[PDB]
RNA sequence: UACAGUGAAACUGCGAAGGCUCAUUAAAUCAGUUAUCGUUUAUUUGAUAGUUCCAUGGUAUAACUGUGGUAAUUCUAGAGCUAAUACAUGCUAAUCUCGACCCUUUGGAAGAGAUGUAUUUAUUAGAUCAAUGUCUUCGGACUCUUUGAUGAAAUAACUUUUCGAAUCGCAUGGCCUUGUGCUGGCGAUGGUUCAUUCAAAUUUCUGCCCUAUCAACUUUCGAUGGUAGGAUAGUGGCCUACCAUGGUUUCAACGGGUAACGGGGAAUAAGGGUUCGAUUCCGGAGAGGGAGCCUGAGAAACGG
């Protein structure tokens, strides 16, 4: 019943928490109860995890946002004050939720995949991300599946990382939740098995879907750091 | 056709080809020692159990390490225990003599047909078998 | 081209570029046709996914019944069974399709009970 | 109407043995409340939360647009002469969408006389009806979903377009 | 209650004229002040009193927009609105600078004048004001400081009211009273006068015929000031001519031209200004350009000089006679200016029009022989006619060919100005050869042969209309000269023009081999025709783009070979567009 | 001596927010998946409100009192007051640009255009030029070359038309208009619209029985399609007029089963139990039985 992404061990209980409404999806989010409680273990149970969320130490997306089933999904920059626990959370190679530690420099920003640019009302330029960052007045060349950079103090798009040929990609979807390397090919169809394909250590080639993909940076220079091992 | 996510297609099952015969040979010919216990602390109900099996002591190590790793005593969930614990102690007291289980020699499971005789690297060409030998 | 009542008029002649690999004919851009449900102008919007295949029957007006055979390496009987499919499709005045006549179409906006597709390109 | 579903009526293959389901809420096949002539009376039906919807029943004050200048002015309603989505519709003279109804057009007349000065560029097939007063006009807005009587006057091509038919 | 007020003004028209006038007289008498202000000026008012006349003007404006048919016009209401304007002027002018109530009263003054001028717009030839003297006096006292104050691209209170007074015939009593056209021509001839100056000149043009037709000598002096204003603001109609309406300038120049023609400087400026529509841009309308040319000739027949106006009209004749559009209409205007420039060269232009343009017979075929036997030395219109017959024309094709050959002989007879004219002949011959011409491109090749009179022998070998052995001999002769940017581009474009991918004969692959071999022989020249090879290979890329993918693909594959040979002989360059071309081919590869 | 702590009965905010029995539904149930610019969406989350002519708005009614009826219910009849974040009427600074004129740096005065939102009707804004170069006349006409860009909701009206703060807190704090004269720094809830989340319904595709003694089916709840009307959250023959004779199938239509108390990966796997062995749902209903209405972001309500 409990999803694979949170690394919920089967030794949990009986009932798994359904994460509520928020910025992110149902399948692409782990709430703060399963984050703090049994992933990096700053609380032991529901009582004291509600106690620390009422003590209000957390600054996910730079705000407190006190709720257990608050769906803090992909790359919501978690920030906890006591000994500066700064965590940007990504996917690992098997679909789970990795939590890469950052510092205050990397915690002063994040990115977002654009989902549509519309001309709704009063002629205002328009961009929404996965976390609903309705940010005002970009360059008019915000294309489909492009990437904006969020200031995390304001909302303003400070940098703009394009979805095009020769940029380091991310994938959230397919049989391939979360791989990196993006250079064998760009095979663009018109709606199905349409993607930029990804390499490996032996430089293999993989197939994914287009809106199940965004850009993280450039091949050889991402400033959004990645862990190792 | 199209791509579907599947945890059962990249999940650590890893129990379809573990056989106690093979692991017993690997433990014999490993040349790394094996962390046995002090010799009294392994028998259980003052003897009324077995000693205890190797699967039992690894599972018990997992339960107490999960215990000391996230601070939680388990329960007496009755459907689960009324199946698994009574069936566990009953197969233990039928098959496990002296702390060593002997049910692996009285149970049909083909050793070669899951554990040896590799499947992907089956070498279905003579060129492939010559290259992989040399 | 005014047979039926109720002020056949356009909807706001007016034209649009469907695009996405589907070229619209200039006669449909600025002609006399009402252009009510072509993917090029119409009132519909194209979306979804695309299909390809020949046709069998174009007897009624604004019906194109498209045949779709697809290949699949079946390992059950270790052989292949020949695929066949059918679905009606609305017209668009580009090339008048008889028996044969491969067409690609795209998913859009239900018109009658069994059609979600409208012709964009013929060969 | 009763429902809106492909279960109780057959598909293209003509399958049998239905016994499908008991009908649910979202197939609320409402009563058609056909608008007629009277004094303005509307029903505010309730659906999908705070979704009010005006079903017009006796609205008279027609908001019709001079189409060649797009001036939506406010007149009366006399009667239909053509709507063969049902051959009963012209006989019982109801009021719905895409209906051409006759209108005493003195507000349009005085807008012509207030921007122009002269009384009667334009067709004589509408000049005889400017001399008359009674014009032909097609209602485009939905009395059953929008709850008004909004339409466009007929001038020239559309006038003769309905006139050659009837 | 605002939407209720819209409903009130909407349904205030179902009453009669007597009821409307009684309601208007009741609305006027709430804020009339007519014992105190209907003689000279307003004696006293407050913020509350200045708001009552402001709302009187507000209801007056809404009543004007509703009943713009009569508006219930009355002398009491006119005197009351004049009292309101005078009261707002007095309060706003002598009230001290606090700017709050003064700004409200300055907004009420513009909106009150808008309530007044709407009667002049909607009740124009219905009111027929005989009592205009007091209101015109207060109007001059209001807008005496409106020289350039109401002058901009959107200031339209005094502009609109003066247009209402000016664009009628009998409304100009207040124009001939003291001054209207003074302010209008000041706003027109301002130094940076904005895009409403065209409408100011439009109001002056609409008032000039009124000042002509009126029986007053004051209106005659106003028409004298109209001619003086048109001659004084001639650069306003050039600096505000960034919009499409040059026909309005042509129709104002013709009306003033049928009014008067004054001096040689007026003729010089008017010739140069109607000539600006032939010597500035090409985006004028058909009747606009023909009317401007006929009016330039109608002023040149009026007061033109002998050298400079002849030069302007001769440049116009040389441009328009080789243009020759509008089914001999612009050519008829060019012939009119040709006879009307009034010189010996103008007489030659008139004769070269007269013998050649006699209405779609063998008249041009007789005039070609007449000019070949009696070619003059002015030759502007003659070379115009000898290039226009050299163009894609029906008759006198070989006659224009013989005229061009005798023209090259005349170039060798004069030999440097007739070799400077050959530069224009070359830059027009390339423009004719790079087209769909058949007889004209062959006559341009005959002009190349006559100018080049081994090269001319290979030209006589190629010009045989066989083009299999002849095109093979063209490839072999180009290879003989192989074993010149525009000249090699001319020969290659002539090859591509005679073999322009037209699928009605074979050996087009060997013809493409001939064109690409001539391109490669020019491409061996790495110092001079490098831009020629660059433009040719870019044109092969553009032809590989523009709907032809079977000929220009092999053409680009042959174009790359001289590049690879020159790079092999190199064993720096502009590889940025080369990587762009590799990326463009990679874009075409998966597509 | 207009409110003061416990405090028997009421409304409010919320609660019960998910469970029995019977006949046996074959990719129509169900799952994965595309879309919804075809659409309803409380909640979560992100943004986002300028049309004022000669010191704060009226009664109707509970609780409360009082007289009574009935064998009698959270059954009732008169009479009296009393106040509401209850009905429902009405009080609200001058601020945005082009900048005739400049006096040179502290640079802005004259004139003009101004200023929301929602419901449904129509025209519409949504082919140009700059260089690194063809000619160089060491000057320019320049987009066919080499590339580069705005780019193939403003107006004329309807409407029993919504609001521009009667919420609370942290803060005495500034300026002399000689007094709450101007208060003024700050945060949450307000509130229109849009987006997002979640959810709902429709939609293309994908998924183990035998099947021809089931070979023809489908117009005998319209069969297949157009055009229009209705109503729907909307598209939609989902119902209605007129019109065409359609549409599928031997490449298996339609039609007939059990071990469909068993099955469909629906899924925990258990380190040897080799189909026993964990879980989602058998199908759809019903609250005595059909029939008709209403409620709500969601209901044809387990509790109207």
């Amino acid at each position: 019943a409990a999803p694979h992404h949170w690394l919920l061990d089967k030794l949990s209980g009986c009932y798994a928490p359904r994460p509520s409404a928020g910025p992110h999806k149902l399948r692409e989010s782990l709430p703060l109860i399963v984050f703090l409680r049994n992933r990096l273990k700053y609380a032991l149970n529901g009582r004291e995890v509600k106690a620390i969320l009422m003590q209000r130490h957390v600054k996910v997306d730079g705000k407190v946002r006190t709720d257990t089933t608050y769906p803090a999904g992909f790359m919501d920059v978690i920030t906890l004050d006591a000994t500066n626990e700064n965590f940007r959370l990504v996917y690992d190679v098997k679909g789970r939720f990795a939590v890469h530690r950052i510092t205050d420099e990397e915690a002063s920003y994040k990115l977002g995949k654009v989902k549509k640019v519309q001309l709704g009302k009063k002629g205002v330029p328009y961009v929404v991300t996965h976390d609903g960052r309705t940010i005002r007045y970009p360059d008019p060349n915000i294309k489909v599946n492009d990437t904006v950079k969020i200031d995390l103090a304001s909302g303003k798009i400070t940098d703009f990382i394009k979805f095009d040929a020769g940029k380091l990609v991310y994938v959230t979807g397919g049989r391939n939740l979360g791989r990196i390397g993006t250079i064998v090919h760009k095979e663009r169809h018109d709606g199905g098995f349409d993607l930029v394909h990804i390499k490996d250590s032996l430089d293999n080639t993989f197939v994914t879907r287009l809106n199940n993909v965004f850009v993280i940076g450039e091949q050889g220079k991402p400033y959004i750091s990645l862990p190792k091992g | 056709f199209e791509d579907r996510f599947d945890a059962r297609e990249h999940k650590d099952r890893s129990n379809k080809s573990r056989m106690q015969a093979m692991e017993e040979y690997i433990r014999e010919s490993s040349d790394q020692p094996d962390w046995s216990a002090s010799i009294g602390a392994d028998i259980v109900n003052h003897g009324r159990g077995g000693i205890k099996s190797l699967r039992d002591t690894e599972k018990e190590r997992r339960v107490t390490s999960f215990e000391e790793d996230n601070f939680t005593r388990l329960n007496i969930t009755n459907k689960a225990e009324k199946r698994k614990q009574k069936q566990r102690e009953r197969n233990a007291r039928m098959n496990v003599i002296g702390g060593e289980d002997f049910g692996i020699f009285s149970s049909k499971r083909k050793l070669e047909d899951s554990t040896s005789r590799r499947g992907a690297k089956k070498t279905r060409s003579a060129w492939d078998r010559a290259q992989r030998r040399l | 081209q005014s047979e039926r009542a109720f002020q056949k008029q356009p909807h706001i002649r007016w034209y649009k570029n469907a695009g996405l690999g589907f070229k619209t004919p200039k006669t449909a851009i600025e002609g006399s046709y009402i252009d009510k449900k072509c993917p090029f102008t119409g009132l519909v919007s194209i979306r979804g996914k695309i299909l390809t295949g020949t046709v069998v029957s174009t007897k009624m007006h604004r019906t194109i019944v498209i045949r779709r055979a697809y290949l699949h390496y079946i390992p059950k009987y270790n052989r292949y069974e020949k695929r066949h499919k059918n679905v009606p499709v609305h017209v668009s005045p580009a090339f008048r399709v008889q028996v044969g006549d491969i067409v690609t179409v795209g998913q859009c906006r239900p018109i009658s009970k069994t059609v979600r597709f409208n012709v964009v390109k013929v060969s | 109407g009763i429902s809106r579903d492909s279960r109780h009526k057959r598909s293209a293959t003509g399958a049998k043995r239905a016994q499908f389901r008991k009908k649910r809420k979202f197939e609320l096949g409402r009563q058609p409340a056909n608008t007629k002539i009277g004094a303005k009376r509307i029903h505010s039906v309730r659906t999908r939360g705070g979704n009010k919807k005006y079903r017009a029943l006796r609205i008279e004050t027609g908001n019709f647009s001079w189409a060649s200048e797009g001036i939506s002015k406010k007149t009366r309603i006399a009667g239909v002469v053509y709507h063969p989505s049902n051959n009963e519709l012209v006989r019982t003279n109801t009021l719905t969408k895409a209906a051409i109804v006759q209108i005493d057009a003195t507000p349009f007349r005085q807008w012509f006389e207030a921007h122009y000065g002269q009384t009667l560029k334009i067709e004589s097939s509408v000049e005889s009806q400017f001399s008359a007063g009674r014009l032909y006009a097609c209602i485009s807005s939905r009395p059953g979903q929008s709850g008004r009587c909004d339409g466009y006057i007929l001038e020239g091509e559309e006038l003769a377009f309905y006139l050659r038919r009837l | 209650n605002g939407s209720q007020s819209i409903k009130a003004e909407d349904e205030k028209v179902v009453m009669p004229y007597v009821l409307r006038i009684f309601f208007g007289r009741a609305q006027v008498p709430p804020t009339s002040g007519q014992k105190r202000s209907r003689k000279i000026a307003v004696i006293s008012v407050l913020p509350n009193f200045k708001k009552p006349y402001i709302n009187d003007f507000l209801s007056l404006a809404s009543e004007r927009l509703d009943y713009n048919y009569f508006f219930g016009n009355s002398h009491q209401i006119n005197s009351s609105k004049a009292t309101l304007k005078t009261i707002r002027r007095m309060t706003g002018f002598v009230n001290i600078v606090n700017s709050t109530l003064s700004v409200l009263r300055t907004n009420f003054p513009l909106h009150t004048n808008s309530v007044l001028q709407p009667l002049i717009y909607s009740i124009a030839m219905a009111y027929y004001v005989l009592d205009t003297e007091s209101t015109e006096e207060v109007h001059l006292r209001k807008m005496a400081s409106n020289l350039r104050q109401q002058g901009l691209k959107c200031l339209s209170s005094v502009f609109e009211f003066v247009g209402n007074t000016f664009d009628w015939s009998t409304s100009m009593e207040d124009i001939y009273a003291v001054v209207v056209k003074p302010r209008i021509s000041h706003f027109s001839d301002e130094n940076l006068q904005q895009p409403s100056s065209l409408l100011r000149l439009f109001l002056y043009w609409a008032h000039n015929p009124s000042l002509y037709q009126f029986l007053y000598y004051d209106e005659f002096a106003t028409a004298t000031a109209l001619m003086d204003t048109i001659s004084n603001q001639h650069v306003k109609e050039a600096v505000i001519g960034p919009i499409i309406e040059a026909a309005d300038s042509i129709i104002r120049n013709p009306v003033n031209d049928d009014h008067y023609v004054d001096l040689v400087t007026l003729i010089c400026t008017s010739c140069l200004k109607i000539l600006p529509s032939l010597y500035v841009k090409l985006s004028d309308s058909n009747s606009i350009s023909t009317f401007l040319n006929l009016l330039v000739s109608i002023t040149e027949m009026g007061f033109i000089q002998d050298d400079h106006v002849r030069s302007r009209l001769i440049s116009s004749l040389i441009s328009i006679l080789k243009g020759k559009l509008k089914k001999l209409q612009e050519n008829d205007t060019q012939k009119i200016l040709k006879i009307l420039k009034l010189i010996v060269f103008n007489y030659n232009c008139s004769w070269s029009d007269i013998e050649e343009l006699y209405t779609t017979i063998s008249s041009l075929f007789k005039t070609f022989d007449e000019r070949n036997l009696r070619v003059s030395l002015t030759e502007l219109f003659i070379e115009l006619g000898r290039k226009v017959p050299e163009l894609e024309s029906i008759s006198k094709l070989v006659a224009d060919l013989n005229s061009y050959s005798s023209s090259r002989m005349h170039e060798y007879d004069f030999p440097d100005f007739i070799n400077e004219k050959p530069n224009l002949n070359e830059a027009s011959k390339s423009i004719s050869m790079l087209k769909d011409i058949l007889l004209p491109n062959i006559r341009i090749g005959l002009r190349d042969s006559l100018e080049e009179v081994v090269l001319s022998y290979m030209v006589k070998n190629t010009k045989y209309f066989t083009d299999f052995e002849d095109m093979a001999i063209l490839l072999y002769n180009g290879d003989e000269e192989a074993d010149r940017r525009q000249r090699a581009i001319k020969r290659l474009g002539e090859h591509a023009h005679q073999l322009k991918d037209n699928s009605i004969s074979h050996y087009l692959i060997p013809m493409i081999e001939h064109y690409v071999f001539s391109d490669d022989e020019r491409y061996r020249n790495i110092g001079n025709e490098t831009q020629i090879a660059i433009g040719g290979l870019a044109q092969h890329m553009s032809w590989n783009q523009y709907k032809a993918l079977l000929r220009r693909y092999i053409s680009m594959l042959k174009t790359k070979p001289n590049q690879m040979k020159q790079a092999v002989q190199l064993i720096t360059l502009r590889i940025v567009r080369d990587g762009a071309e590799s990326k463009l081919t990679l874009s075409k590869f998966p597509s």
